[PDB]
């Protein structure tokens, strides 16, 4: 991410049959799979690098990333059940208490007597 | 009291005879082709052809786009430069670039005079043909000037031929 | 003040300025010629220079009217063209991006009249008016500097009428989509030249204009070094 | 590296002394040695006899306190011929030219026969040394008279390295033997013979002043004075072994000088203790080992750079003061020991001398930090760091070098208070030889202990200390001192730690059934201010609680209490300079505002929380296109707005914070720009009406946006959140970018520059604006003092009428330069330190020839790499090639976010650019002549307004200082949203439009923030103009003049000033009051 958070994403997608499709099956040629995989990797890289970790999560909750993968891949091959399967946090920067407090939105004690 | 500083409009806080003097003049006169041309002539007299070309490009962008007459002065200032000191390709490039920016026929007219002034009559004759082919159907002036060029060079039969072609092409 | 006309020909038109408490007989000078142009919209116009701030048409309607009463002339100003006082309209960004919906100096504007009878009446009125300053500076009129367009302009922080905005969106979109549909139909309608040549149009192409702009914007590898006997003989010459 | 190698050569020759001066002095002091040999011998005398001898003489013996009294001075005095020798850097031929002047060290070794073995006790040897110097000066004076040389020689006593116990004689030449042009001064150091006293008796732990407490300072003074020639020979050998020795020494000397380091005494208070000799000696020790395993860290074959890097690295990484020390042998491989003496120690077993005894603990820490920082700069490869390392003086101002400065006036200052002086006593006298030394420690320990973790480094400086006194006086005489204390007052300079500088409570030892020793001292130190308190986690600890104030930091309060209680109850502590700067920040009109610290961003977070509520409502709303993402971009989202946001404060310029709204990609978008713009507006209408229905508590209206030239259809939804904030929404479409590129391509060639200018503003507002806020909000959490300084800086620009032309992004990027690239300084920790720094950088910035490029990353990835760095450099050189004077673009600011560099600094007129530099230079010069003081600050923040050609005074109908949320007030938005305009300042919109009319002729400037810089009622604002030189003079008329002019001749017109005044007047309406031309 832009905040130096190294993370790994997994995206999973499936082919679907058109409305008027008569064939039983909807396999895609290996060229399409490689073409789809290239597009999916690009978008995941574009979003995360152009974002912070907090901003990234704000994208996951509405699942806007999935809709963009569909809109990008709509030309290549119809797809269904596109989802961000998993996210791993490989490495973290030096801890910054200031950033954490801002994310969460100091106190004098009580005299003991 | 106050934190007051004299206003500097020459970036100094950071007749012309030198590079600095012309640059100093251009600070207040960005739209003056006379200053740019005079600055160009100094480099040409200094044998700085490559540097003079650079001043040509700076003068194009620096001058306000609405100063069409001032722009015209640079373009003729250029066409003279490559004609006198350049090569055929470099002059052709500026000639092609010049008509792209300014009225093409006017640029065609000026180069015709430049060839005449430099006594490049053969190229002037060729340019008259190319200019007449393009603008002959609309401009009578090209035929008249071309006719004058032939008559001045003692080619009377050619002048009659051009007049016949002028009548055919012209409405 | 003796000056009436500049030798380039421009008739000087002094005006008296308002009274503002901050500024306790200052004059504003406007320069005019007859404008000649073959273009019909630019015909019967009066060229103006050094206009006062925000000089819309209504300011000229009063001024010519002030002239008409004083010199009993019949003159009407049709329009004030090319009044770009801030230069916002210098480039028509709508025209550059596409031809649909848009088929298209400084400190000056063109003043259009109803007819040649009105303009030449005004020009004569201006000529007499130019002479007034040299003799009788008091009877020079007063430019108001306040008009309804001025008041709306002054009120910068004004929320827009939602309904008026709402109506504007509707009409334009209806206008655009009619043009969009027609253009798309034209491209994919089997265009054929008079010489029986059929134009190639790709699927999803929308405007024949786009086809023009596509055009305007826009053996060595298969050669073998050693295939012919003259090639190898050339190699053998170089080998030794 | 080869660039660095050449740069050393260029610097080395520049500072090289001119050999002719060496001969001239070498002519002098060789002759002078003859005069010394001319001086006669002298007989044994008692203190009474020598006093009578000198009773009538002009010379006075410079006895070191305690002066010898008749009872304790039983030992006799005598003089003999010295053993003249030359020592110091001049001996080693390592000297360099210094404009201030260098010193030649001449050593005279008094013969050993003038000693008893036990003469190193109770200042016995020192008192003998004193008269030996005095007897020489007496005869040297008359012999100087005999030679007719006294006319141009000025002789005065001085302390060696500001060591009170070691007076010396200084020879200086005022304007054939006249060496005034040489800029040299011969020093007469009277050293002891070697091994007169058993060195073991003189170790730091041992004591030689009977009263037992150790006497490190006295022991070093005598022992060092007896070991001078040996270290010369020690240095001389190493010079012979390694070829690059001298070049390494001068680099260290230059490195030391820029940081204000010297060999002078530091326990007195001044920064120093590590000079060329200490740097040189360290190199010699490290060339013979240095590791824990006794392996060589430097090799004789190293070049000058490598030698300098090794010494710099070793100081930075190895700890010599608290944990560990280094031992070497001058006459045995150097070995690093883990055990530490709690003081800087570089032991010499061969001589039993600790070379850093002049180095204080506090000074050593600052030395270590400077070394490590420069090592970081040295290891850096992307940017050349030669100039920062060597060619920048950091000691010129104390404020720029130190975060906070306090001056403490001690009481009864022609002697200190009896109670204060009584604290000195005898036991501290034996420990610290002078009261100045003792008081220096007393301030340091209480100041260090009280502030505790709140600071990094502390310096205690004796202001007004003199070290050279006339021969007719026995000791230095300070005007306020009266031969009692050689200083005018003490100054305490800190390097604060931003992370905890503003804690409300200072933690202490945890509670126990039995009071621990730490708990004891904590209780005793803080007295009544101490308190035992419980916390939410359930811990019981001793702690003292303070109160945050918006006018001063907590540190001012702590030290004020700390010094008075322990040092003296009458002490006065005053740092008004920091107080004035804090007040200059706008005070927000929030609850308990005066008690909030300037590091608190609670106002900004409250805005963000209100935004999140709106952020939720919008997504759950249904639209034809699902929303992709909403990115806030407003100033208040990145802690940069000049005034803190206040609920319902709608008069302020920065009330409405912009936010970018982006829908999912669709292929239906209109291909025509105005159609695209009005397509966007339709979506805002749908957003508006659904929001109105479901959530009526949000109040919304529509406004036009005209920032983008020629794009006149942009409409932005304004949302008034019920909590009292404003939000401005705008729609971004992926077709929008490519449409603009289409416009540029199809535009006429003459118009292409103008279209690209429009594209620059679009990418400035939509595309770039997002990446800047993201990086700037993240970084600000690392630099706590960014939001105050950038806010106060923007306050400064507006006062001088500059913010109108400088876009707010450009102000931020300049203001952050001192942080991301703090070299050679430190990261700012104070409002006054950071602000002056931004003024300093601008003062020395040559924007015509130097680009400013910033690595917007947190302190030590996204740091610029060498390829990217060079690429940006290439852009500048290409740009200046087309704009050599810089008339088109002046400031080149670039980073990872903006490689082009022209995105945030385009369109500024050159007059405004030069002014921003002209104002900066005058400010620093003002700070130079006159010290940082209340009067100086007011001049900095008050505008001249006289140089502008004409000045127009304007007053708003109603005072806006209340409606801007500024505490010297509205509580709900007006029922009719048309009423908002009635409480707004139109001046910023007034000037901007008038500038467009008179862009060819005038340049009008106005104060954007009227509430802050408009007086008490915040209703006074001023429009000021400038006539360009061309239209100032008469011109021949032409249709293209494009200006408001009046005729003078048939073909001559002049700029009609009086009309333009009326143009402004009708344009301002009731606001205009007065016109000044
Ligand atoms: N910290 C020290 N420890 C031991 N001896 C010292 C120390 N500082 C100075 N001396 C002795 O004093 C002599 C002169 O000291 P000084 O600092 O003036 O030397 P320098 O490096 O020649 O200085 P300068 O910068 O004036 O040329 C040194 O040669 C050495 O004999
Ligand atoms: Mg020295």
């Amino acid at each position: 991410t832009s905040d130096d958070y190294v993370l790994r994403i997994f995206a999973i997608a499936f082919t679907r049959k058109q409305a008027n499709q008569v064939k039983r099956h909807s396999y895609a040629q290996s060229s399409h799979i490689r073409a789809i995989r290239k597009v999916i990797s690009e978008i995941l890289t574009k979003e995360v690098q152009g974002s912070t970790l907090a901003q990234l999560t704000s994208k996951l909750i509405p699942e806007v990333i999935n809709k963009e993968i569909e809109n990008a891949t709509k030309d290549i091959f119809p797809l269904q059940n596109i989802h961000v399967r998993k996210v791993k946090l490989l490495k973290q920067p030096k801890f910054d208490v200031g950033a954490l407090m801002a994310l969460h939105g100091e106190e004098k004690g009580k005299k003991v007597t | 009291l106050s934190l007051s500083a004299g206003f500097d409009w020459t970036a100094s806080i950071l007749a012309p005879e030198s590079v600095a003097d012309f640059e100093r003049l251009l600070i207040g006169n960005p739209n003056s082709s006379v200053v740019w041309m005079n600055y160009m002539a100094f480099q040409l007299q200094l044998s700085e052809i490559e540097k003079a070309r650079e001043l040509a490009e700076r003068a194009l962008k620096t001058i306000n786009f609405r100063e069409e007459a001032e722009k015209l002065n640079i373009w003729i200032a250029m066409l003279n430069l490559e004609n006198t000191f350049g090569t055929e390709e470099t002059l052709e490039e500026v000639f092609s670039r010049a008509c792209q920016y300014m009225d093409s026929y006017t640029i065609h007219t000026k180069l015709l005079g430049i060839y005449e002034i430099s006594e490049k009559f053969d190229k002037a004759a060729e340019l008259f043909k190319a200019t007449a082919k393009k603008f002959g159907g609309e401009k009578v002036s090209i035929w008249v000037s071309w006719g004058d060029f032939l008559i001045s060079h003692n080619e009377e039969q050619e002048a009659r031929t051009i007049l016949g072609n002028a009548l055919k092409a012209l409405p | 003040e003796d000056i009436s006309a500049m030798k380039n020909g421009f008739i000087v038109v002094p005006f008296k300025l308002p009274d503002h408490k901050a500024l306790p007989a200052s004059l504003h000078f406007m320069f005019a010629k007859r404008h000649q142009s073959s273009n019909s919209n630019e015909s019967d116009c009066l060229f103006l220079v050094n206009l006062p701030l925000l000089s819309n048409i209504e300011h000229m309607k009063k001024f010519v009217g002030q002239l008409c009463g004083k010199y009993d002339t019949v003159s009407h100003v049709e329009e004030l063209l090319y009044n770009d006082e801030f230069g916002l309209h210098e480039v028509d960004l709508s025209a550059l991006t596409s031809d649909l919906m848009s088929s298209t100096p400084r400190n000056t504007a063109l003043l259009k009249f109803v007819d040649a009878a009105s303009i030449n009446n005004c020009w004569n009125a201006l000529k007499k008016y130019s002479n007034l300053h040299a003799k009788h500076p008091n009877e020079l009129f007063e430019w108001t500097y306040t008009t309804p367009s001025f008041t709306t302009f002054v009120n910068f922080y004004k929320p827009l009428d939602i309904d008026y905005l709402k109506e504007d969106i509707h009409t334009h979109m209806a206008i655009f989509e009619q043009r969009e549909a027609q253009a798309q139909e034209d491209v994919q309608s089997s265009i054929v030249d008079e010489d029986g040549f059929t134009l190639v149009v790709g699927k999803n192409t929308k405007s024949l204009n786009s086809i023009r702009k596509k055009i305007l914007n826009k053996i060595d590898k298969k050669a073998k070094k050693d295939f012919y006997r003259f090639q190898v003989r050339e190699r053998k010459k170089q080998e030794i | 590296s080869n660039i660095f190698k050449l740069q050393i050569d260029e610097l080395l020759e520049q500072v090289k002394l001119k050999q002719k001066h060496v001969l001239k002095v070498e002519k002098f002091l060789h002759k002078l040695y003859d005069i010394l040999q001319e001086i006669p011998d002298w007989e044994e005398k008692s203190l009474a006899e020598v006093d009578s001898f000198f009773k009538n003489k002009i010379v006075s013996v410079p006895f070191v306190d305690p002066k010898p009294i008749p009872q304790n001075t039983n030992y006799k005095f005598n003089y003999k011929k010295p053993d003249i020798s030359l020592i110091g850097s001049f001996a080693l031929k390592a000297g360099i030219y210094q404009p201030n002047g260098s010193s030649i060290d001449t050593l005279l070794t008094m013969p050993k026969e003038l000693f008893e073995k036990k003469d190193f006790l109770n200042f016995r040897c020192l008192h003998k040394r004193s008269v030996y110097l005095a007897y020489l000066t007496h005869h040297l004076l008359i012999l100087l008279k005999k030679d007719k040389l006294d006319s141009f020689l000025q002789l005065e006593y001085s302390y060696f390295d500001n060591d009170p116990l070691l007076p010396i004689l200084r020879i200086s030449c005022s304007k054939d033997y006249n060496f005034y042009k040489t800029r040299f001064s011969i020093n007469l150091l009277i050293g002891f013979p070697y091994k007169v006293f058993e060195p073991k008796k003189l170790l730091p732990n041992r004591n030689c002043i009977r009263i037992l407490p150790a006497t490190p300072l006295y022991n070093f003074s005598v022992l060092s004075s007896s070991t001078h020639e040996n270290y010369l020979k020690y240095l001389y050998k190493t010079k012979k072994q390694t070829e690059s020795f001298v070049e390494a020494t001068v680099l260290g000397r230059l490195w030391l000088q820029q940081r204000g380091f010297s060999s002078n005494m530091s326990h007195s208070g001044s920064l120093g203790g590590f000079g060329t000799f200490e740097f040189t000696i360290l190199m010699a020790a490290l060339l013979n080992g240095g590791g824990i395993n006794s392996n060589k860290i430097l090799l004789h074959g190293f070049s000058s750079y490598q030698l300098f890097k090794g010494v710099i690295k070793y100081l930075a990484t190895m700890d010599l003061c608290h944990d560990g020390h280094l031992q070497f042998h001058s006459n045995p491989a150097s070995k690093y020991i883990d055990e530490g003496f709690q003081t800087p120690t570089l032991f010499d077993k061969s001589t039993k001398v600790n070379i850093l005894t002049k180095m204080t603990v506090s000074s050593y820490q600052i030395l270590k930090e400077y070394a490590g920082e420069t090592l970081r700069m040295l290891n850096n490869v992307v940017q050349d760091q030669f100039s920062n390392i060597f060619l920048t003086n950091i000691s010129r101002f104390d404020n720029l070098k130190y975060d906070l400065c306090y001056d403490v006036q001690l009481p009864l200052g022609n002697n200190l208070e009896t109670s204060l002086a009584a604290t000195f006593g005898s036991m501290e006298r034996v420990k610290f030889i002078t009261l100045e030394n003792f008081l220096a420690h007393k301030i340091t320990n209480v100041a260090r202990y009280a502030l505790g973790d709140r600071i990094k480094y502390i310096q205690i400086e004796m202001v007004g200390q003199k070290s050279d006194f006339p021969i007719t006086k026995r000791k230095v005489y300070s005007n306020t001192g009266g031969n009692h204390f050689n200083f005018d007052f003490v100054r305490v300079k800190l390097i604060v730690n931003p992370s905890e500088c503003d804690k409300l409570v200072t933690k202490g030892p945890a509670h126990s059934e039995t009071m621990s020793t730490e708990a004891a001292v904590f209780k005793n130190f803080w007295g009544i201010k101490s308190s035992l308190r419980r916390f939410k986690d359930g811990s019981i600890t001793h702690c003292c609680v303070w109160s945050t104030s918006s006018s001063e930091p907590i540190i001012s309060s702590i030290v004020n209490f700390a010094l008075q209680k322990h040092v003296s109850k009458k002490a006065q502590i005053s740092n008004e300079t920091i107080k004035k700067f804090h007040n200059f920040l706008p005070l927000p009109n929030l609850p308990s505002s005066a008690k909030t610290s300037v590091l608190n961003l609670s106002s900004f977070f409250n805005l963000k929380k209100s935004f999140d509520d709106l952020y939720k409502i919008i997504f759950q709303m249904k639209l034809p296109l699902s929303v992709k993402s909403i990115l806030p971009v407003g100033s208040a989202f990145r802690y940069t707005s000049l005034c803190q946001p206040v609920p319902f404060a709608y008069s302020d310029p920065d009330f409405f914070q912009d936010v970018i709204l982006e829908f999912e990609t669709s292929p239906k978008w209109p291909d025509e720009i105005t159609s695209l713009e009005k397509a966007k507006t339709a979506f805002l209408l749908k957003i508006q009406e659904e929001l109105s229905a479901n959530s009526s508590t949000y109040r919304s209206f529509f406004s036009r946006d005209e920032s983008i030239p020629y794009n006149l259809e942009i409409v932005t939804l304004n949302i008034l959140t019920p909590e009292g904030y404003g939000f401005k929404f705008r729609v971004l479409t992926e077709r929008d970018e490519i449409l603009y590129l289409r416009a540029i391509a199809n535009a006429r060639n003459e118009l292409k520059p103008e279209l690209e200018a429009t594209f620059l503003k679009f990418t400035a507002k939509y595309l770039a604006s997002v990446r800047h806020t993201r990086t700037l909000e993240n970084i600000s959490h690392s630099y706590q003092f960014y939001s105050p300084v950038v806010r106060l800086f923007k306050r400064w620009l507006d006062t001088h009428l500059l913010l109108g032309h400088i876009t707010d992004e450009l102000a931020e990027l300049i203001a952050i330069k001192p942080f991301v690239d703090p070299a050679p300084y430190f990261i700012p920790g104070s409002l006054e330190n950071g602000f002056l720094k931004v003024l300093k950088f601008i003062s020395q910035w040559n924007w015509k020839d130097d680009p400013l490029i910033l690595d917007l990353v947190k302190p030590e990835s996204e740091r610029l790499t060498l390829a990217q760095y060079k690429g940006i450099q290439m852009n500048f050189t290409n740009l200046r090639n087309s704009d050599p004077n810089g008339t088109h673009l002046q400031f080149f600011v670039a980073s990872k976010n903006d490689p082009s560099g022209i995105l945030y600094s385009s369109g500024i007129p050159l007059p405004i650019a030069t002014r921003l530099t002209a104002l900066a230079k005058v400010a620093v010069n003002l700070l130079q002549t006159h010290g940082l003081n209340q009067q100086t600050i007011n001049l900095l923040f008050t505008p001249g307004l006289k140089d502008y050609d004409f000045v127009v005074d304007l007053r708003t109908p109603i005072g806006l200082k209340s409606s801007c949320g500024i505490l010297s007030a509205p509580s709900n938005f007006p029922e009719n949203l048309n009423d908002l305009s009635e409480k707004m300042d139109p001046t910023y919109q007034l000037v901007k439009y008038l500038n467009l009319k008179y862009k060819n002729s005038l340049i009008l400037s106005s104060r954007k923030y009227i509430g802050v810089n408009g007086g008490e009622k915040g209703d006074k604002n001023v429009i000021t103009g400038l006539i360009k030189p061309l239209f100032k003079g008469a011109h021949k008329f032409r249709v293209n003049l494009d200006c408001n002019v009046k005729p003078v001749d048939d073909e001559n017109v002049i700029l009609n000033k009086e009309a333009i005044f009326h143009e402004i007047a009708a344009f301002g309406n009731d606001m205009v009051i007065n016109f000044e031309t």
